[PDB]
RNA sequence: ACGGGGAAUCAGGGUUCGAUUCCGGAGAGGGAGCCUGAGAAACGGCUACCACAUCCAAGGAAGGCAGCAGGCGCGCAAAUUACCCACUCCCGACCCGGGGAGGUAGUGACGAAAAAUAACAAUACAGGACUCUUUCGAGGCCCUGUAAUUGGAAUGAGUCCACUUUAAAUCCUUUAACGAGGAUCCAUUGGAGGGCAAGUCUGGUGCCAGCAGCCGCGGUAGCUCCAAUAGCGUAUAUU
């Protein structure tokens, strides 16, 4: 739900297994997603990303060169 | 082009904004501000505190022990205490702190303690981070010192936010920092501003000022191991506290609270002074340990009394009954009831609105009730000097109290004295060198508390099953199950494998957040019965090996059975001339040198161990060397168990051979009866 | 006396891709 | 970037090794895994074709 | 075996797209 | 650190506060004065419901049955069947429930047999009616919250059922009702089981009499159920619902006698007496009717440390003793202050209700 | 919407930017007024009003960073409260005093220029490269490959003396002694592929497919290719 209107939206988490970062009411940073289009293995209707939890990028936090703070 | 490019960068700007809205709880007159001061054992933690007390009142102090409340700035208080290299004191410490001021030796580099206690903080909540840099008048004002500030800086920049404040203290004049340095760093100490931390708004705490033993003196002289009656003074701070409570006292146990009261508050700010007439004391510092400081129920005020100043044995049912009923034909009745019926901002912004609106009546519901009359709606609010008597406290409390280390009051919520069974989602840290084996002791540092217990590691499916680990893994996160303390969902916890001792290495085992609450594991762990095929027809088997009675065959008739190799079979019937033997059949024809199973899953357990840590019940010089039970591995050590491997378990190159087949047989009645074109031709 | 850091947290690599 | 998220995954080459037969029957011969099954399993299958 | 691979690797790319594959799918339907 | 309890009365607020509060409580010399010392079987019921409804709790009763000793659990929801005891009505289970339902681990989805209407205990018409909007005040509202009733039950056969349906919240919303307004329309449910439909058109036109002059709109919902759906025993009752400008509801009910004791009830007075029961009840007005009182009460306590005020009429002894039971298991005093209302004419006069909520949480739930 | 000299992009014509180190105008929290003076409707001058705001013994008194540093602008965040008038010039009674004007250093890969992370020889053992080809085939060799060994030359990153620089310093440039074989004194970012078990889930076309796999019985003491390269990606808007 974003902060700013209230809206609900649907985005993709980049990898299975960031999902293990991520837990419920966390705080995450949203981008846009599939202006180019979307892949074989994706499912159309969804453009929007999470790019960051907790003010940290979570490639960072699945590469272990960050740690989430509480 | 210009409205655009600037439309579009104000919105982003806005972003860095947005954040979660919560109610604003603060009191409107604020507790002094604590300030922890940690670094490596010698690096200049106590000459700091004495320049920051000097630098804002004037004031030089010998013996400091203890926490120390001075006055800085017109509206500004600071409590500082100064943490040791133990680890018991920084896990306590980073659980109360709002402002950490941390020490790097400049010539020597980064010490592991410095790392242990941001990972520490990264757990609990992370407070305001201000890093000081000392020794630098080893270097000699080239290259060298003009490359080492950008290394440490730009390293330290990864463990906080990116941009974060660095302050330098060049040298020493005698003894003592150079005092514009210092104005500098007590300068950003008065502006800095903090964050709503979720642990330490939920719960209230205090951190003691003074201790004092309240028994009667003929009772020692009786027995000096009798319980002891203690009283404990200090600033009240996060959430309201209730007369009748529990709370958590870190290193010695759990208590309720005797006795509180609210006392008029020492060391306050100049402008309360200067309300009450005094002969020019001029109070700024306060440090006791250190030694420097010191119809007829409808009426409200009869419905008030009845409450709060033949019924049993009979009926419970939520009924008024009208002992009085009105005419409700006469005018006049009627005439008493006639009156009753009818004759351009974001979504945060109006979230903000409506959090300040429920906070501003917060404040101002019970501003016109006494203070007296307050406690008893609304509790003890933050900030208020209070008094509070602990009974039944170990003799060994007082008898080895040292001031140095801190005594924190941690207030209980609802059902937090409870045991239970706790699951968290749980990861090794990725410096720690060793994995954690499943059912081996290790220590928790969970919401207030320290304590050993005995986990279980476990791993989801995707189905919903949780199946048991041997390890932990080592770059994923990982179930954690255990018999202890009820704690809410959504909180930090750290894992330490042993804290009495010394080792060169990362300390910090692993860390994760608590998920659930429950009172069964609902764990289980797989489980293979193995037979062997003795007899074979085409797909039909016989086996042998997997049970020992036809009743245990009866039981399992139908299962889902499979080689090695993977053919997939069903138990059909149990056979008689071996009791366990039974028939099944299978996709394809087995061998003989086949192995069949049948997978199987069992429900595990784990003992109802839970061993608090007790360090602050320990001489003066022991506070460090706390132990528990020991692990598989030290065990083996302690004793003369060697580690011996099934041959069968290890990985052994396989080394298989070219395989070939008969030439396919013709029956000779098929030969016969084969038209000539399409006949096997040999020539004899 | 003193726990110098190691070379693994001085440079917190990570999981970086290997690369002749 | 799912490449980056794979490719650092992946960094760790070591595969899952193969179990061999118990002592106690080595006698009877080696330990048929799936790969060993489908040889025998098509040569069988092509022989009743033809027939 | 390989050169016959990489040229079908090429077709796959040709149609990569989520639009693309539904695309060919109602046109041979 | 258990409390101590002596009696029977108030054994429901006992076990509930026990259960929230997580602290075990003992009850002693339970009808001990009595030619039957034991516990009652509806009370017995009443336990086997929190055994099902929670996840490990102990409960201990002695041979003789004058003492209880309970030990609570944790709260797990889901699906649950129950038989109610005869001698108590649904309702008695159903207030219960509704104190316990937002804190469970899954959301409840439980179905109840026994009687429905009686006049011992509330109808379940009235706990849908006026109980349900309270909870969506303080933010429990649900696409799959409701209550729905299947079949009609009468004492002394029975033969009831109703479904309830909860969802879970993790912490409750603060409320500030202050204002109680001005009634719009009343509205009513007539109900006949097992005897002729006329019943209830007899029942309309008495109630009807008496309540038009002081509002334009009434009108009263008249339901007949038949076959399986009748029960087992014959009634009729009458149920009343006012619905005020702040959207406030208060409601007043009536049932006939059963078939065994008691003489016939004529359904013209039983249509009188309700609507007289009713504007007694707009008498003592307030934001909520006096039935609901404790549950309003309850919710306030369970708070995210809030300030909260309702505006309540005349205080029932029930909602005095469980006042004082809150002290005891959550330790919070609530702050009176009657309201005078001399010459405004709106009738008695009102008490308003404010407090602190303490930090709770539903520690059920869990985290994903 | 401060204007211009100008910046970008174009075959041209044009189009889009120009708060921003040169020139001109205007203002000093907001509207008005005024003294002195050759020159001001001046604000690091004065008087009253409006809005803010400091001290007080409650009577009174003192204010204007859109100068240089520095702090704040819901809780979320990015240059030093540094040195000097040595250069350039300005003011004064003055060769000599003063100048956050200016100059000197410090500070986020935001932008531009140069440029490391190795070079050269030797030995041994194998027999197969390579190009075009929609699974068929056609060409072709003065070599290729080996996570195979071996040798003694060269050098700067760094450590550490002394000069030189400069107002004093730092940096750059000189220069004595140390400083390399896994030269581990170990370059990254994006994209695309392969490899696997008595392991898990889902669906079927008995033996299959999909998704994926540091989780297996026991046990806890550093694969390949492509693009760029000290640089390389993503989102929104647009051309
Ligand atoms: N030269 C120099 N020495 C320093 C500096 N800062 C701290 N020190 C040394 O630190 C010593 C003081 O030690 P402490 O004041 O006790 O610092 P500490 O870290 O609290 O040590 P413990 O009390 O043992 O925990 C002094 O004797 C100094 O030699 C510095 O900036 N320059
Ligand atoms: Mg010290
Ligand atoms: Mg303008
Ligand atoms: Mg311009
Ligand atoms: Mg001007
Ligand atoms: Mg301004
Ligand atoms: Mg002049
Ligand atoms: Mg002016
Ligand atoms: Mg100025
Ligand atoms: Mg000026
Ligand atoms: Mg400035
Ligand atoms: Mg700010
Ligand atoms: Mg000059
Ligand atoms: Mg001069
Ligand atoms: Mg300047
Ligand atoms: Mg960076
Ligand atoms: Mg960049
Ligand atoms: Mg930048
Ligand atoms: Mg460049
Ligand atoms: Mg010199
Ligand atoms: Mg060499
Ligand atoms: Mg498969």
């Amino acid at each position: 739900q974003l902060i700013k209107n209230g809206k609900k939206i649907t985005a993709f988490v980049p990898n299975d297994g960031c999902l293990n970062f991520i837990e419920e009411n966390d705080e995450v940073l949203v981008a846009g997603f599939g202006r180019k289009g979307h892949a074989v293995g994706d499912i159309p209707g969804v453009r929007f990303k999470v790019v960051k939890v907790a003010n940290v990028s979570l490639l960072a936090l699945y590469k272990g060169k960050k740690e989430r703070p509480r | 082009v210009r409205m655009a490019r600037s439309f579009h960068r104000t919105q982003d700007l806005k972003t860095k904004k947005h954040h979660i809205p919560v109610v604003d709880r603060t009191p409107l007159e604020p507790p002094p501000i604590v300030v922890v001061v940690m670094g490596p054992p010698k690096v200049g933690k106590s000459t700091l505190i004495q320049c920051l007390i000097r630098n804002f009142t004037r004031q030089k102090l010998t013996e400091i022990r203890g926490p120390v409340t001075i006055v800085s700035g017109k509206k500004r208080r600071l409590t500082i205490i100064e943490c040791g290299c133990d680890i018991n004191m920084m896990i306590d410490l980073a659980k109360v702190a709002d402002l950490v001021l941390m020490l790097i030796d400049a010539s020597f580099g980064f010490e592991m303690e410095t790392f242990e206690f941001l990972n520490i903080c990264q757990v609990h909540g992370f407070p305001k981070i201000m890093g000081v840099l000392t020794h630098l008048d080893s270097f000699k004002h080239n290259k060298q010192l003009k490359k080492t500030k950008k290394r440490l800086k730009h390293r330290f920049w990864t463990e906080v936010y990116p941009g974060a404040k660095l302050f330098y203290l060049s040298g020493m004049v005698h003894g003592e920092y150079q005092n514009q340095e210092i104005h500098n760093l007590g300068r950003f100490i008065t502006v800095m501003k903090f964050r709503p931390l979720t642990w330490q708004t939920s719960h209230p705490y205090i951190l003691a000022d003074r201790m004092e033993d309240l028994t009667n003196p003929e009772d020692i002289r009786t027995n000096i191991k009798c319980d002891r009656k203690v009283s404990l003074y200090g600033y009240l701070r996060g959430a309201h506290l209730k007369n009748k409570s529990q709370i958590h006292m870190p290193g010695v146990g759990d208590f309720a609270v005797s006795d509180i009261s609210f006392l008029p508050d020492p060391c306050a700010l100049p402008e309360q002074q200067k309300k009450r007439c005094l002969n020019e004391k001029e109070k700024l510092v306060y440090a006791p340990l250190s030694g420097v400081g010191g119809r007829q129920q409808q009426a409200a005020p009869n419905l008030r009394k009845l409450i709060y100043g033949h019924k049993a044995d009979s009926l419970d049912c939520s009924r008024f009954l009208v002992e009085a009923p009105h005419d409700w034909d006469l005018e006049e009745v009627m005439n008493s009831i006639r009156d009753c019926f009818v004759t351009e901002s974001t979504y945060f912004d109006d979230l903000k609105g409506e959090m300040q609106k429920q906070a501003q009546l917060n404040r101002a519901e019970f501003e016109d009730q006494d203070d007296e009359a307050r406690v008893q709606y609304e509790g003890f609010r933050p900030g208020m000097y209070v008094r509070i008597e602990i009974e039944n406290v170990p003799c060994e409390f007082v008898q080895n109290f040292d001031p140095h280390y801190p005594i924190i009051l941690g207030g209980l919520g609802n059902s937090e004295g409870n045991v239970g069974y706790v699951q968290m989602r749980l990861k090794k840290h990725r410096w720690y060198k060793k994995i954690l084996k499943s059912r081996d002791p290790i220590i928790f540092s969970v919401g207030w508390r320290r304590f050993q217990t005995i986990p279980l590691y476990y791993i989801e499916d995707h189905n919903g099953r949780q199946r048991l680990l041997k390890y932990t893994p080592q770059h994923m996160h990982c179930g954690a199950a255990f018999w202890g303390p009820i704690t809410p969902q959504g909180t930090g916890f750290l894992a330490i494998q042993s804290v009495s001792g010394i080792m060169p290495d990362f300390r910090i085992a692993a860390t994760g957040v608590v998920l659930d609450l429950d009172k069964s594991i609902k764990i289980v762990k797989k489980l293979k019965l193995t037979g062997f095929p003795y007899k074979i027809f085409k797909n039909t088997s016989f086996i042998k090996g997997m049970f020992n009675s036809a009743l245990e065959v009866a039981k399992f008739e139908g299962a889902v059975i499979r080689t090695v190799s993977g053919i997939r079979g069903q138990i059909k019937k149990a056979l008689r001339a071996p009791e366990g033997a039974f028939r099944a059949s299978f996709e394809d024809k087995l061998l003989m040198s086949d192995i069949v199973f049948m997978r199987t899953w069992y429900p595990v357990s784990i003992p109802a161990f839970y061993n608090p840590v007790t360090s602050l019940l320990k001489p003066v010089g022991e506070k460090d060397t706390w132990s528990g039970m020991r692990t598989t591995g030290q065990l083996r050590l302690a004793h003369g168990v060697r580690l011996k491997a099934n041959k069968d378990s290890l990985y052994k190159p396989i080394l298989r051979q070219k395989k070939h087949f008969n030439s396919l047989h013709i029956p000779k009645a098929l030969q016969k009866a084969l038209p000539f074109k399409n006949k096997p031709k040999t020539q004899a | 006396a003193k726990r110098a850091i190691t070379y693994q947290i001085a440079k917190n690599r990570g999981l970086t891709p290997r690369r002749k | 970037m799912a490449a980056a998220f794979r490719k650092a995954a992946k960094s760790r080459q070591r595969e899952h090794r193969e179990r061999s037969q118990p002592g106690f029957r080595k006698h009877l011969g080696l330990l048929e895994k799936k790969k060993d099954y489908k040889l025998r399993a098509d040569d069988y299958r092509k022989k009743q074709e033809y027939l | 075996k390989e050169h016959f691979r990489a040229k079908q690797k090429e077709e796959e790319e040709k149609l990569k797209r989520q639009k693309d594959l539904r695309k060919k799918l109602f046109r041979i339907q | 650190h258990s409390l101590s309890y002596a009696g029977c009365n108030f054994l429901r607020q006992r076990l509930v506060l026990s259960t929230l509060s997580g602290r075990p409580v003992k009850i002693r010399k339970i009808r001990a004065r009595d030619d039957n010392p034991g516990l009652r079987d509806f009370e017995a019921s009443f336990i086997r419901l929190l055994d099902k409804i929670t996840n490990g709790s102990r409960i201990e009763i002695n041979q003789t049955g004058t003492t209880l000793y309970y030990q609570p659990g944790l709260l797990y929801g889901g699906s649950v069947e129950h038989d109610c005891s005869v001698l108590r009505g649904i309702g008695y289970y159903l207030e219960s429930l509704l104190c316990l339902a937002p804190f469970m681990k899954h959301p409840l989805k439980i179905v109840l047999r026994g009687v429905t209407n009686d006049q011992v205990d509330p109808s379940v018409d009235v706990l849908k009616a006026t109980a349900l909007p309270l909870l969506k005040q303080f933010g429990i509202d649900g696409e799959s919250f409701e209550l729905k009733i299947v079949r009609r039950g009468m004492p002394p056969g029975g033969g009831g059922e109703v479904v309830f349906s909860c969802p879970v919240r993790k912490v409750l919303k603060p409320i500030q009702l202050t204002d109680p307004g001005k009634i719009k329309r009343i509205r009513g449910m007539a109900y006949s089981v097992r005897v002729s439909p006329q019943m209830a058109n007899r029942i309309v036109d008495s109630a009807r009499s008496i309540l038009n002059k002081f509002i334009p709109d009434i009108y009263i919902y008249t339901d007949h159920m038949k076959g399986v759906n009748s029960g087992k025993s014959p009634g009729f009752g009458l149920s009343l619902v006012a619905e005020t400008t702040s959207g406030t509801f208060l409601s007043a009910e009536l049932a006939s006698n059963p078939q065994g004791q008691g003489a016939a009830v004529l359904p013209e007075d039983l249509g009188r007496n309700c609507a007289r029961l009713l504007l007694e009840e707009i008498y003592r007005g307030g934001c909520v009717d006096s039935t609901n009182q404790s549950l309003a009460l309850l919710l306030m306590t369970l708070g995210q440390q809030d300030v909260s005020k309702v505006l309540l009429g005349p205080l029932s002894p029930y909602t005095i003793e469980f006042l004082r039971h809150l002290k005891s298991f959550f330790q919070i005093m609530f702050k009176i202050e009657t309201k005078p209302c001399g010459e405004e004419l709106k009738g008695g006069d009102k008490v308003l209700m404010t407090c602190v909520g303490i930090g709770f949480s539903n520690l059920s739930k869990t985290l994903k």
